[PDB]
Order: structure tokens, then C-alpha cells, then sequence
């Protein structure tokens, strides 16, 4: 039961909008991994910095990937 | 890590072994454009060039650099006609040129010929895709030659490029085109970056661009061809590039290729035909908007176009 | 459906608007196959051919269609001693080659020069791959030349080929002619995807291995079939596109030289397969895995080929 | 109810009553890259699997 799961906000804009959410606590790289998104198609924000994948992501963050295509 | 100075870095590109933060990832990315149009001596230092901006991340970040390069970089906008969609793309470019110094003109395809692009693909006989581009391209460069510009500049960058030189392949041209008699020359800047490069330097800089896209090209070929050479890129870092200078340095060089231009007949722009395909395009839409009771039949157009402010 | 017979299509192939039942489809595969090889005249009708056979899918395929078609296809195998499945792939080629009454030519790499290609991977301070393609490469042409044939024969399909085209425009055919000290190499399967080789295979009831070598090309091939999933005939058009509209507008540049330890092919004083074996027993005599008097002295080019 | 052989032994069972197709496309298997076994007979996309049955997903590249 994800709302009272309640594990990190992403929202996809791959361009149209939707809000998922996955585990948390873990790098950058295994959350992408687990949402099947090319690391080199996207970029990851989180408040007002762009994020790497090594860069741990909590369970509290939002995070937007953009897509660049 | 950034490699420059230590902080944290906020761009990391495995194809070139290069990690930077904010700061130094801009500073890195104008000068690789630099880099990048010195190699083809796409501008000479300083001179005007006119830049196609559709208010999208690729177009605006250009603007942008050539802007700190010292060009005298003027933007060009081509109000579609496309609905919400071309409306927002307008806003997005004039407030870009206005939060900045920059001089901006702007030709609006109903105002000028009397139908927006989807009118014009139905009436044409053509996909929508493509009088798109043909429109772009004439206009661009009629513009250009009005008003004094030697080159144009172009916002296509390396998926862009690598792209279409793969679906060539699958399905069987450069950073530079050179200048002609009544036609501009055609140069990209940013075809060594990729569009996550672009648009890191984008969302660094603070640029707001529209991030929607174009309603028309929503299951394009060169999205499957973007995935695929991405795919490899994932696992390769540097094909991309790899992919694309192999084609201009070692493959198109030992390539035996087969016709001179003519001025069109209407507009007297270059052309291999009697009437250029922009020509031969409208001349249709008005026999069968006429033909339609969409025009009026007592109505001549002016191939000539004004570009406002 | 089957479009010659109206029957239950067992194979449908999008990518040439085609689907066939298990009979018609053999009819096909096998007439297909004919049809390549005289297109591009690599055999001459009921030449002597030989094979290079694994035991898998692909090159026990091709086995079987050469047969088919009336060439004296012989196979060769190469154990390349890696535990199990080296073990496996010639109990599989063997099995194929008895139950049919063909003729299979076996060389032990162990046995031949000493080590596995396990082995050869550790002491020629090369990629497991790479040890094993060089082997590959040049036993199969020392057999083909020192037994008289004229044409070797091996299983690359369209997926491999355009793989490796793929492959070479990312990192700047199906005939190669001989040469002197070099036979002449054919890929009759080119214009097969690899689905379609696997459905003969298995409509024909050929026990092959259902495991390979413990890539690139994977890459390459997931890439391309990327683009075949939403873009049907895209492989065969990439192919075909290049080598028969891009590669013949490609300038013409070389002359092959004498190994001059085995006299065969090289383009320098000594090849690339007797330089690594040399390296091995180096390395080899150092860990006294071998007597500090042995040498490597790979058999000569016959003097009359 | 369907063996996953790509290319090695993993079976793993779903709900039938549905097209090939589809299966594929839940498993996520590039049907181009596939071959579908059920029985002594081959399967196409358009061929519709019901239940019980045993269905071995061969994977072709090699
Ligand atoms: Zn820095
Ligand atoms: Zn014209
Ligand atoms: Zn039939
Ligand atoms: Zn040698």
C-alpha cells in the first residue's frame, strides 16, 4: 500500500507528466534502472540541482527526470 | 566530483571522462561550442549571424552561448501556427529575447501566406513533418538573405545528427553547408553535444524553454533511432560521436556521389526545378483552397515576406 | 496462415509479409538458402565445402542445408577445451554427424598446441574471445587449405552480420575471395534472422547445444532489434543497403604476405596466431607448465597450395 | 505453465487465455529475438494460448 508506503515522489516528464513512486535510500542509478529509463536520455533534478547517479536519493526527495529527447 | 575544483559535480559525461559542477560545467560547455565552430570556421569572430529559435532547449541554450561569444546573434521565430502549442513557443522565445538585450524577429506563417502548417500539409499533399521543414527552411533562409545575415544557425545536436545519419543507413549532409548565391550558410554548433548535455547546460543556466513538444512528431522515426544508438551509448560511452565522425572522416570522404541550381521562377530562390519545392508547395494549397472556398479566387500572394521587429 | 498451402502457419515473418506451415517453411528456408548462394556464387553446384560446426543452432543448420542441397558439405570441429560445454558441443556435432552418415573432421585444441582456450585466455594476456576467435580463424583455414578445399563455410546470420557492420561504424561480408594460402570464406545464412534460422532447426528436428561460449555484439544486436520490433525488414535493409548500394561507391585501396614460421597469410613478417602462441609458451615455460626445451612449431603451409 | 529458456532454465507461470502477443509483451520478450514452443509445434503472435498449456520460450540469440 503505497500511500501509506508512501516511498519517494518522482514525477516523469517523458514529456507528458506522471507522478510514481519507488523505493528510496539507494543511488540515483537503481532507482532509474527500476523505472527501465536510459540514464543518457534523461536528467534528474532534485530541488535545484541536477543529480549523477552514484548521488543517493531518500525517501523524503522529489525528484523530476526530464527527458532530453 | 568536479575535476576543476573539487566541489560537487553536477554533470557527469563518461564519453569524455569529464565530471564538473554548475560553474565550471558552463564555462565548459561555451567553450567546447567555441571549440566546435572554430574546427569548421562556422563564424567569424563577431559577426551576425541569425539563429533559429523555437523556444525549446536546444534553440534557446544556442542563443545563449553565442550570445557570451561575442556574435551579434539575432533570433529568428516562425509562429507555426500549430494551436496552444505555437502560441507558447512564442511566449517562451520573446520572453527569452526580452529578459535578455537580444533582437528578435518573428514571421507568422497565417499572417504571412494565410495558413498554419497542419492547413498547409492537408491542402499540399504533404505529411505535416514535411511542409514543416520545408517551410523552416525556406523562410530561415529568406530572412537571411533579406536582411544581410551570411549564416545560419541551427539548434541540432548529436542524437539529432547521429539520428538521421543512422536512419540513412537503416534506410538507404554535414555540421557545415556552405554559402551560396541567394542562399545562406547552414552551420550547427552543438552537433558534438549530446541532448542531455544540451539540456543540462539549460537547466543550469536557468533558461526556461518549452518543454513540450511538437504535437506532429509525437511517434517519430528518429525517436526509435534516438533509443537505439542511446541504448549503445548507455553501455558505450562515446559512440555517439564515434558513430558521426567516422561517417565525416573515414566514410563520406571515400564516398563516390553523383546538378546545378536555378533561380525559381516565382521567387528566384536556388532550385534544381522551373519553381522551387516551397513554391511548388503553396501554388497547390491556393488552387485547392481556392478550389475549396477556404480563399477567395480574386487574391494573388507575393512570394516576398516581411519579418517583424 | 500459409500462403501456399492455406494450412496453420507455424512461422509468420512480418518483415517479408510471409507465413508458412512447417513444410512449406523448410521448402523455403532451404530453397532461400540456394538461392543466396548462387546470388552471390559463393559454391559451385556439389562443391566441396567445409563447415565449421559447434554444434549450435546456426552452424548445424547451415550443415544440414548444404547437404540438402547436394554439396559434399564436410564439417570441421574445434574442441576448444572449455570444461563442459566444449565437452557437450562435440557430443552434440558428433550426434549430428552420425545419425546423418557426415563426414566430421575434429581438431583438440589441447591436444594440437597444449592448452584450452581457457588457458590460452590466462597466458597470451588476451581477452577469452579474442584467443578464441584468432584460434577459430586460422585452424579452420589451415584444414580448409591442407584438405583441398576450395570454400569454407560458416553459420553467421543476418543478426550477426549486421551486428557486426553495426559494429564497425561504431568503432571506426558475406563472400570473402581466396587468396593464396587463404580459402575462400561464405556466410550462406546472412540474409536469416536468427528467429528464423531457430524455427528450421527446430521444425527440422536437429538437436543442437542450447548454450554458448561463457559481448559487443549483444549490444549491437539488442540495438538493431530494437529497431526491428517497430521497423520490420530494418536488418535486412540496413544489410543489404550497404553492401550492395554503399560499399561498391567505396574507393578500392595491399598484398598478403608468408607467415614466415607457418607460411600462411599475414600482412606483417609473423601472423597474429603463431606471435600468441609463441607468447604462451613463454609464459607457459616460466610457471614450468612445459619443458624449457619445447618449442612452438606450428605445421608449415604445405609447399604446393 | 511457461519456461523460460533464455538461454538458460527459468520457468516461471502466468494466465493464459490470451494472445501470444501479449504474454510476450508482459515478459517483457522482444518476439523478434524469441521462439515460442508449445508441444511439437511453433507458435506465431497471433496465436492465441489458453490455459495449461506449456509454453517454452526459447531465446534465438546466439
Ligand atoms: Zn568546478
Ligand atoms: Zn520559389
Ligand atoms: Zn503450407
Ligand atoms: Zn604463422
Amino acid at each position: 500500500l503505497v500511500p501509506r508506503g508512501s516511498h519517494m515522489r518522482v514525477v516523469l516528464r517523458l514529456p507528458e507528466r506522471k507522478e510514481v513512486e519507488v523505493k528510496g535510500n539507494r543511488p540515483l542509478r537503481e532507482v532509474l534502472e527500476e523505472l527501465g529509463l536510459n540514464p543518457e536520455t534523461v536528467v534528474a533534478v532534485r530541488g535545484e540541482e541536477l543529480l549523477t547517479l552514484e548521488d543517493e536519493v531518500r525517501e523524503e526527495d522529489t525528484l523530476e527526470v526530464l527527458s532530453a529527447i | 566530483v568536479c575535476k576543476v575544483c573539487g566541489q560537487k559535480a553536477q554533470v557527469e559525461m563518461r564519453s569524455r571522462g569529464l565530471a564538473l559542477c554548475r560553474e565550471h560545467y558552463l564555462d565548459w560547455f561555451v567553450k567546447e561550442t567555441e571549440r566546435a565552430i572554430r574546427r569548421h570556421r562556422m563564424l567569424l569572430p563577431g559577426e551576425r549571424v541569425l539563429v533559429a529559435v523555437s523556444g525549446g532547449k536546444d534553440s534557446l541554450a544556442l542563443w545563449d552561448v553565442l550570445s557570451r561569444l561575442g556574435y551579434q546573434a539575432v533570433g529568428l521565430h516562425i509562429e507555426l501556427g500549430i494551436g496552444e502549442y505555437s502560441k507558447r513557443s512564442l511566449e517562451v522565445t520573446q520572453a527569452f529575447a526580452r529578459e535578455r538585450g537580444l533582437e528578435l524577429l518573428v514571421v507568422d506563417l497565417k499572417e504571412a501566406y494565410g495558413f498554419g502548417v497542419p492547413e498547409l500539409a492537408r491542402l499540399s499533399g504533404r505529411v505535416a513533418c514535411s511542409a514543416c521543414g520545408l517551410s523552416k527552411r525556406y523562410i530561415i533562409n529568406q530572412v537571411a538573405v533579406e536582411e544581410g545575415f551570411r549564416v545560419v544557425a541551427t539548434g541540432h545536436n548529436l542524437d539529432d545528427e547521429a539520428a538521421v545519419l543512422f536512419g540513412n543507413l537503416l534506410n538507404p549532409q554535414g555540421p557545415v553547408l556552405p554559402e551560396k548565391p541567394g542562399l545562406a550558410a547552414r552551420v550547427k554548433p552543438f552537433y558534438r553535444f549530446s541532448e542531455r548535455e544540451v539540456l543540462s547546460y539549460t537547466l543550469l543556466r536557468g533558461i526556461r524553454y518549452l518543454h513540450e513538444e511538437c504535437p506532429n512528431a509525437k511517434g517519430a522515426k528518429s525517436l526509435l533511432y534516438k533509443e537505439a544508438l542511446n541504448l549503445v551509448e548507455r553501455s558505450m560511452p562515446g559512440a555517439k560521436l564515434r558513430f558521426l565522425d567516422g561517417f565525416l572522416e573515414k566514410i563520406r570522404p571515400r564516398l563516390d556521389v553523383g546538378v546545378a541550381l536555378r533561380e525559381c521562377e516565382r521567387c528566384g530562390y536556388p532550385t534544381t526545378g522551373a519553381v522551387c519545392a516551397f513554391c511548388r508547395m503553396w501554388d497547390a494549397v491556393y488552387r485547392r483552397a481556392k478550389k475549396r472556398k477556404l480563399l477567395p479566387e480574386e487574391v494573388s500572394f507575393r512570394p516576398r515576406v516581411k519579418p517583424l521587429r
